[PDB]
């Protein structure tokens, strides 16, 4: 999946997803930016095993 | 993200405010939404029975045969025009007794059938027109229908004029399923209920109610 | 990353959506995909009983017998095409007496045995072929039927016009057995039981439904 973020409107990203080992990108294309990330946190579960 | 009016008259709206309120939209979610409403409509209607969804409808016998509507559910009172008289329902074991040796019927597969061999009729299928004029031995059926699942935004159902917030979280529901936030779902749910016998209650109040029954004591003519 | 559309018909869509509604995506899993569903529709059917499935059909009588059909699960009333006159069912172990010293039918292994020794016959079928110029003398059966397994994509059947949510979930269930997140299981395994307690009982509060039952006071002549 990909998704926009765009400060002030939206406080989180919806990916669904459930393999083992997760990555992530950030990209930042924009020219009118000068935005930041102190930190994040990835809400998760858990399934199981085969 | 999105936005909503105060009153949610449809679809075109809630299928929106359901992104709203239960959390999020990222488009792997949104674009199941309407999965999800059309598994909240069935869970509800599945058990759910009130007048809105009744109908009225004429019936075409051919003495016995009569068939079973498509959209039908479950059956209310069934009468005829003519003169006012109420059937009422038996198995097959006693028919068949009546035929060998009131008017009953009974359910034989998609088939209704009723003991004399009535002969209420209506316009051959090709039909043209409608007005009909009752045939003089008409007989009227009362029954729940199966309501049409939505197909379109500006769609609607009554249920949304007087009852949404129920289809909201019932829908929600399964949607809190799809991804795993539980304990969400039990409070749809819980919610979901909590509303709905509300309805059946209001029902239940309705009928049978106006004023004090009385067995009616019917002892015939001797 | 599979797409659905809204309203699932097909199989072809559920084995989409099943890899869907569960993020993990992978060729073990898949493959296995049709499996879970064969083991969720048997375990349905195999104690699902509703009109849908329903048949009619005319028997065979050659000698006070009949065999049984393969698709047979479940019984329900028998009769004569005329008069009604339903058949009852009883054991052997009577049967054979009144064989000794109505209709009385019974199972023998694979065979239907009934006392007074009919003769059914089944249509004279074809030839310009415009109907099945039913023949009189004939019995006709009402039975639950094995439906057939899908074995194919496109391919659907009534119940995903009606309640796909349900096999969605119940082969969630099996599916959460390959891999081990029961907690899933659980829930999955709730949501079916309770879908399918609404179906049996839209069905129950039907069977009976048109007007106060009353019981039969049947007294031959005498």
């Amino acid at each position: 999946t990909s998704k926009t973020y765009t400060i002030g409107v939206d406080r989180h990203v919806s990916v669904r997803l459930n393999h083992p080992y997760l990555f992530y990108n950030v990209i930042d294309n924009d020219v009118n930016s000068n935005a930041a990330i102190n930190g994040l946190t990835i809400e998760f579960a858990v399934g199981g095993r085969r | 993200m999105p936005d909503v009016q105060y009153p949610i008259n449809t679809y075109g709206w809630l299928k929106k405010a359901v992104a709203l309120w239960a959390d999020r939209d990222d488009d792997e979610f949104v674009n199941q939404i309407p999965n999800f409403i059309n598994f909240a409509e069935k869970e509800i209607y599945r058990n759910l029975r009130i007048p809105p969804l009744e109908k009225e409808v004429y019936l075409d016998i051919k003495d016995g045969v009569a068939y079973i509507p498509p959209d039908y559910l479950e059956a209310q009172w069934m009468m005829r025009a003519k003169d006012g008289t109420i059937f009422q329902v038996t198995s097959p074991e006693e028919i068949s007794y009546r035929r060998q040796h009131p008017v009953n019927f009974a359910r034989f597969g998609s088939r209704f059938i009723f003991y004399p061999s009535i002969e209420a009729d209506t316009p051959y299928y090709p039909d043209d027109g409608s007005p009909l004029i009752p045939a003089e031995n008409s007989v009227i059926l009362s029954y729940y229908a199966d309501p049409p699942e939505f197909h379109e935004d500006t769609d609607t159902s009554t249920i949304l004029t007087i009852a949404p917030e129920l289809l909201l979280y019932f829908t929600l529901r399964h949607a809190c399923l799809f991804v795993q936030d539980d304990n969400g779902v039990q409070k749809w749910s819980a919610l979901g209920k909590a509303i709905l016998d509300e309805m059946v209650e209001q029902n239940k109040k309705q009928e049978y109610s106006g004023s004090p029954i009385a067995i009616p004591n019917n002892m015939t003519r001797l």
